[PDB]
């Protein structure tokens, strides 16, 4: 009934999506073929016969990526329909993503989520996976929410995007991509879930004593996350929360949109045992700021919402008491306009592990989503990126030959100074 | 004779139904089909308070579920007892409220309300006598809140002259559920006050509290605080349903109550609670119940009734005990904790006693407290409510639905007078 | 720029109880009768004021709090001011807002150290901080 | 009619609390399990002196075990007996006192203390005619000393028309079980003076030698030590337990034994004590028991009577035996050893006869003796005292929980007031 | 309920940790895996499964001595985050314990502590095993000290300390390394036991007949010591001693907290038989000057506290009478100022044997834990030890390059001056 429907945009979109179906056919016991020997149902559509089919889209601008999804293990599960290419890439670059290359496949994208949607009874919204730094992550992913938002009024629609480190980069010109399509979607997203790889990385080899974590284990980190969000709607629980509740409660104001995401436990096989994992435990090991999947300080920021989603042999009594304590602790900040800060879920199904996976089996898990001031610091960093190119009018060409006009890079900045501006603005505690 | 309606909305109040339902059913005699299997003539005499009378000889609860997502009522129906209830009676929603009163009580509540009243109408016209109504749900979340109010509202202008009774779960005071609760219960508080006559207040954490300090239990669950509420619930018609030898009901214990008609807010509370160990330690008596009943750690409310004064006090006793001692104890609570009572409502201490105990026991209480010290629950509320207002956080998600400030400050304004009223209240000679 | 101080094991360096009320007494202009009333933490807040002129919100400080969650409150704002001048000994909330007479005397005897540290010998009225 | 309250306070104060209710237990015929399995209606009689009945009946011990310190309770849960404790009347805390009279009366036992008052009250409320309070423990360690203290303090406070009765185990003369017992016993002594009205004296080192010299024991346990006092204990209520021919009970004795209101220490004394093979070689009769009484082997006090006189002494009697004969007894001990009794008290022995022997023996006698030799023993502490606290020995312990010179002094100069005290009544004529 | 959370610091500190936790197993019953087929659980939490874990910490700044626990017998008996190692250790310099190695892993360490100890309900406080003459046993355990102090205010800190021989030491900078640990720690620890590997190994040859006896030895014998000391806590007993009752017992002045431990019996197969071993001979055993286990003579000092810890078949009287008749003889002086000299502990387990031990089994034992004025003697020894080289300033340049400074060579000389004066002020009667 409460369908939500899968969008995988570009290289980042895609294969975290393919870590995300892998979880998923595995909780819900379903083949890659897409047979099983109404929970599911949210996430799969069924034809006649036993055949399941995801409520997903898979695009890319390119063919390399997408073709391996046909190629591999999981091509019988997905409606060729479902998996969209074009020919050439957005090459990086922003204005090829949203203008030249885009607007080919923004009409063929938007039919075929027209045509999953008509099959819904009870449309929740959208999940919407990329990264900020592609050409087709960043201006692909802008042009679709746009279209969304024309199409289909109001209903939920959530970004899981890849945030660019502060020191840990792949492109030269990510900055650029990111602060236009942060500019571009603002408007349209109601919540933004931002995630770093860097931080992944570290919690992999600190927590999980990986030498050297591939993109795979980050995915499948993700993976996790996203079906806490999700496993209140695949499964039945004790207190539930649905995608419509996480905005109103993590976004206190239209601008302020952008959460974090946290997950605990991550632990090893051997480390695993030695160690009984209680609620209070996984508890406070999410509000540490070493397990934290964006490379920020939350010490020297104050939270705004904690939404608290756990899940397995959880008691409600112990998380009250759980996050009571926590409530006390000096390095827990809250604004003073929230007296309140804390939305919480308990569902029963414990988190299903991938057959030759990273993380340990374990009775319990919480997934934390907190909205905070911290993340000011990320957006001046960024800004400041931005800064050093365009005052030299650096990679600014290639921009501009694509159709892009100058005035909207100053624009997407200022528009970036007004948001930063803002965060500050709702820092400060109320006078009388 | 004397038939009343339940109504159930959103998550908490359907999960606290099922459990008060599964409690009335078993202490009627009646299986999860619908059959009486009972072994008394005094569990089928007056079963038409609660059930109807089906074809085939079965009995369906007069209960309308009401939600505005699906997946509750879908548990609910799963349930051990969910086949008991009628299949059109299941009133429920696609959408959700997103935790949001507008949603609630303007919007998708608003799609949903007219195929609720159709149901309720049908239910009254069932009944011979309809007594009234009695509604669960929670103040801090969306569907109950919002959407409850507003199935106040309609219900009670289509039957003003019968009595609005509700059960509600209201936001705990150290830890918050959900971060706009403040606005959600303040807008539902707004309604209960002008269309409710009689309020049980019951909060999460006295309960919790209840269960791990009283009942011993390390790990309690959700069920365990729904049956508190339940026999709680069960109590308060226990004298409607069987015979008695001073037999109270709905209307007098409101009457005895609410002195004034804003001040019908009440603490319930429950007596014998023991563990497992520890109860065959102890003997209960009558007076031993009403020391239980009288002290702070035993209210469902997380307020002291110690900090203010009570109004009045009504106690039900369920089994078969002397009228005698009863009034024994109820005068020696009221002469020697004079200071806790009002001095200008003598003899503020209503009984009622019923023959009938509950299963598994041979005597027990219930306790109906309107103290003024509910005031500071009130207090803490508005508090929450500015800090919040005052910054105008999260507002655009009312004003979207088409709120307005407005609404919010005459809500707020309202509160703040309820509040000021129960304070004229306990400092008054 | 405020020290840091440890409270162990020590001998002629320690107020009767009599004696330390009778500091905060005058220091603060209060008529507390038990050390215990220190858990509202608002005589701390006080302090702090008195120490480290700005520093604390005086205006968020309930000084008639009687209900756990005012105290929580008012401790918070202690420990943002602790945090704000880098005195980096914990301060055991839970225990002290339970009104226990062992942490609270725990509390007040480390605090009298640190306030000794640190005090200018400056005058203020402490009654419009108060009000 | 007449119920006590028993209190058990630290190590000692609990094992011994735990041999004494065996003892009582089998002398009532109450089994570990609480239920009744005696034959004969005086066993259950005045049952109420020492037990609530509980549902089902079963009996309930009205004792309430305190310690800062679970493992010693625990150890009570565990033992033979164990199950009969109300759950909830003990009442421990998590830290322990560190053998330290501070922690036990300002610190940790203040934490706890309210704990206590509230099943305390309760207890007394049970009761429709309270008789008074036993409290169990030693005067050397923290618990039993600081916590026993105050929790004397405050039910005093609370029931000054009650009376307030201690057996507290002293240090000894020769070795000292702790090095910081003068002070915690000086400290204990200050408060007891002015808050029981009587107090039983009661030392290791004279139970030992009872047990090697008397019993002829070996290898005596801390269990052997315990049911002497637990004997005596028992002696003091039998007249209040069981019918009698001269029917004593604790106000009686306190009366008799007390002409001024700081001399209530006593040195009791039980007969009669016999080994395995030495029983059948003598005859027990009322003058063997007699003069087994009166003498200095058998006081359960490191002083010899012979060292000052008698101000007062009870004598109790449990068997059927002739008045005649212990009157007879009593006048001759008087007669002969007129030197050991002060001359301005005359006819200083009080007799009590409860027909009711213990169990095994066909009669019995407890002795209760109100000596100034006692002086001997706080003059000792005294002098221990004031060794250490001239170099302020160890004193940092004392004064980092709070407390100050000021106060140890006073309760030195108290201590040495009361010595003076009984050393004017022994000289005077 | 009643936690005793264990530090192991360095390589003496973590070698008499493997032998206690070898010893506390055996005791338990919990076998080197964690397994067994509320007493333990003083020293052992308890996962979900059947696993117990010891509540331990090892650290010491080189991997060898800690490589060997993670190899060796107990390796799956300890949690990996339990044992923390750096790579380059303390070079037997007490400034790079305390500041240039130390200052790198303090953090982690008492990050360790307090996740141990937010699992405690009852915690009773630390018992730190270390050397003084090591640079992380002397720097390193003074920095922890320190923090522990800070950030546990009032809980009961206990340290087993390897005090250095008079004359048959390792290291050349033993006495320095001593003398500043001794004056960082004084104020932050509340009774320290003094044990001397020369005395120990003096016991084995003369007691227990080894012509050589090997560091192992020496730690099974601690092992029992520390056993007596927790016997109180980890069993039921007849008159019970905990860790917050002998610091007030025995020390009398908050400098003076310096007592000496010693065993009773010792004793080999053979020469276990022949003698029934009674209180009153055990307790003799223990006051006579050849069975100490440091190198000092207490017939040419006082005693100021005596603290007896009887453990096995031993009944109250009997030990009574026994420190009745030593209280009489003349070899046995205590300070006027102190009337009553003893505590007293009777708990009913007898002492547990380790397979393969040098140990006889015995029915009866006791631990004497005694504070004597005749420790003083050892002080001024190293005193003079220190004035000699100091004198020179040799190895001083060591210090100064990492980052210390001569005048605080001067600061803690002094203090131990004034500890030396301390003592001996104690030492003399009352007059009048
Ligand atoms: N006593 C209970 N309280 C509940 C239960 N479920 C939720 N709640 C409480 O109610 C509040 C959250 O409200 P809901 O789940 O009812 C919101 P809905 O839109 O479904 O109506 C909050 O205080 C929860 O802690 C329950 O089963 N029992
Ligand atoms: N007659 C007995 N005396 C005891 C017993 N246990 C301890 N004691 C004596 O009491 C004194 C030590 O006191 P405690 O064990 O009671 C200190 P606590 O803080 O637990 O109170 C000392 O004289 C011991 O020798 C016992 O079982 N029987
Ligand atoms: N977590 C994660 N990040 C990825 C993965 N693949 C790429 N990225 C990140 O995504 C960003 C690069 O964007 P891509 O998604 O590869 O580029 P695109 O959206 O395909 O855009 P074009 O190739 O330019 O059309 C960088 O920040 C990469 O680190 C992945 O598998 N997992
Ligand atoms: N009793 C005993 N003493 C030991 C043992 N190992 C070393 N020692 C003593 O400890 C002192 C040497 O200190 P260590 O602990 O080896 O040095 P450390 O603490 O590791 O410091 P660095 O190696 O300099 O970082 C000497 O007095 C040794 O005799 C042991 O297993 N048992
Ligand atoms: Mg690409
Ligand atoms: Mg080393």
């Amino acid at each position: 009934m409460r369908e939500c429907i899968s969008i995988h945009v570009g290289q980042a979109g895609v294969q975290i999506g393919n870590a995300c179906w892998e979880l998923y056919c595995l909780e819900h016991g379903i083949q890659p073929d897409g047979q099983m020997p109404d929970s599911f149902n949210t996430f799969f559509s069924e034809t006649g016969a036993g055949k399941h089919v995801p409520r997903a889209v898979f695009v890319d601008l390119e063919p390399t990526v997408i073709d391996e999804v046909r190629t591999g293990t999981y091509r019988q599960l997905f409606h060729p329909e479902q998996l969209i290419t074009g020919k050439e890439d957005a090459a990086n670059n922003y204005a090829r993503g949203h203008y030249t290359i885009g607007k080919e496949i923004i009409d063929l994208v938007l039919d075929r989520i027209r045509k999953l949607a008509d099959q819904c009874t009870g449309l929740q919204g959208f999940l919407v996976f990329h990264s900020f730094g592609g050409g087709t992550g960043s201006g692909f992913t802008s042009l679709l929410m746009e279209r969304l938002s024309v199409d289909y009024g109001k209903k939920s629609k959530l970004e899981f995007s890849i945030y660019p480190a502060p020191q840990v980069s792949t492109a030269v010109v990510e900055p650029y991509n990111s602060i236009l399509t942060t500019h571009t979607t603002l408007e349209h997203s109601d919540c933004a879930f931002m995630v770093d790889n860097e931080a992944i990385y570290d919690i992999c080899r600190r927590n999980l004593d990986i030498e050297r974590p591939t993109y795979t284990n980050l995915n499948r980190l993700i993976s996790q996350i996203v079906s806490s969000i999700t496993a209140s709607l695949r499964f039945d629980g004790a207190l539930n929360v649905d995608l419509t509740e996480f905005q109103t409660n993590l976004v206190p104001y239209p601008r302020i949109h952008f959460p974090l995401a946290t997950y605990a436990p991550v632990i090893s096989a051997e480390k695993a045992y030695h160690e009984q994992l209680s609620v209070a435990e996984i508890t406070n090991a999410c509000f540490e700021p070493a397990n934290q999947m964006v490379k920020c300080d939350p010490r020297h920021g104050k939270y705004m919402a904690c939404c608290l989603l756990y899940r397995g042999d959880v008691v409600p009594k112990d998380v009250n008491a759980a996050i009571a304590t926590i409530k006390t602790k000096r390095s827990i900040q809250f604004v003073d306009w929230c007296p309140t800060g804390f939305k919480v879920g308990i569902n029963y199904q414990p988190p299903t592990v991938v057959p030759g996976g990273d993380l340990a089996k374990v009775q319990r898990a919480v997934c934390m989503l907190s909205n905070t001031t911290a993340i000011a610091e990320a957006w001046a960093r960024l800004d400041h990126k931005f800064d050093l190119m365009y005052a030299k009018r650096a990679f600014v060409h290639w921009y501009v030959g694509e159709g892009m006009e100058e005035g909207e890079f100053s624009e997407a900045r200022e528009d970036m100074a007004a948001l930063e501006k803002d965060y500050e603005e709702v820092g400060v505690d109320s006078v009388e | 004779m004397r038939e009343i309606v339940h109504i159930q909305a959103g998550q908490c109040g359907n999960q606290i139904g099922a459990k008060f339902w599964e409690v009335i059913s078993d202490e009627h005699g009646i299986d999860p089909t619908g059959s009486y299997h009972g072994d008394s003539d005094l569990q089928l005499e007056r079963i038409n308070v609660y059930y109807n009378e089906a074809a085939g000889n079965k009995y369906v609860p007069r209960a309308i579920l009401v939600d505005l997502e699906p997946g509750t009522m879908d548990s609910v129906r799963s349930g051990p007892f969910g086949q008991i209830f009628r299949p059109d009676n299941f009133v429920f929603g696609q959408s959700g409220a997103g935790n949001n009163w507008a949603k609630g009580h303007y919007t998708e509540g608003a799609e949903l309300v007219d195929s609720v009243l159709d149901v309720v109408r049908k239910e009254s016209e069932s009944c011979d006598c309809l007594q009234g109504f009695q509604l669960t749900h929670s103040l801090g979340g969306g569907t109950g809140s919002g959407m409850g109010t507003l199935l106040i509202s309609k219900i009670r202008e289509e039957y003003p002259d019968r009595i609005m009774n509700t059960f509600s779960v209201v936001p705990s005071p150290k830890v918050s559920d959900t971060v706009v609760e403040p606005y959600n219960a303040t807008l539902s508080v707004h309604q209960l006050v002008e269309n409710t006559d009689e309020t049980y207040c019951i909060d999460n954490e006295a309960l919790y509290d209840i269960c791990f300090r009283t009942l011993k239990l390390t790990t309690p669950t959700y069920g365990d605080l729904n049956h508190l509420v339940s026999a709680t619930m069960s109590g308060v018609t226990t004298c409607l349903r069987f015979p008695g030898q001073l037999n109270a009901d709905l209307r007098k214990l409101a009457v005895n109550m609410v002195p004034f008609p804003r001040l019908h807010f009440f603490m319930p509370g429950f007596a014998p609670l023991t563990s497992r160990g520890s109860q065959q330690y102890r003997a209960l008596t009558v007076p031993e119940l009403t020391q239980q009943m009288f002290d702070a750690k035993n209210m469902m409310a997380a307020c002291d009734p110690r900090h203010g004064r009570y109004l009045t006090v009504a106690a039900v006793f369920r089994g078969r005990m002397s009228m005698k001692e009863v009034d024994e104890q109820m005068l020696n609570v009221q002469n020697k904790n004079s200071s806790y009572f009002v001095e200008w409502i003598p003899n503020n201490v209503k009984t009622a006693v019923c023959d009938i105990p509950p299963r598994g026991l041979k005597m027990s209480a219930t306790f109906i407290g309107n103290s003024t010290a509910i005031q500071e629950l009130f207090k803490r509320i508005s508090e929450q409510f500015t800090a919040m207002f005052r910054r105008k956080a999260f507002l655009h998600w009312y004003t979207g639905e088409g709120m307005d400030e407005m609404e919010f400050t005459e809500a707020e304004s309202n509160m703040n007078d309820l509040v000021s009223e129960y304070q004229q209240y306990q400092d008054a000679t | 720029m405020a020290v840091n101080v440890y409270s162990t094991s020590v001998t002629s360096e320690n107020l009767s109880r009599h004696d330390m009320l009778a500091w905060v007494n005058d220091s603060l202009h209060l008529n507390y009768t038990k050390i215990e009333q220190l858990c509202s933490g608002a005589a701390y807040c006080q302090f702090m004021d008195m120490l480290f002129p700005g520093c604390v919100h005086l205006r968020k400080v309930k000084f008639q709090a009687k209900l756990e969650h005012e105290y929580i409150h008012n401790f918070k704002v202690l420990q943002a001011a602790f945090k704000k001048m880098g005195v980096d000994k914990i301060i055991p909330v839970e225990k002290l807002v339970k009104g226990k007479f062992q942490d609270n005397f725990e509390f007040i005897q480390w605090f009298k150290k640190f306030f000794d540290a640190n005090y200018d010998g400056k005058d203020y009225n402490p009654l419009l901080a108060r009000q």
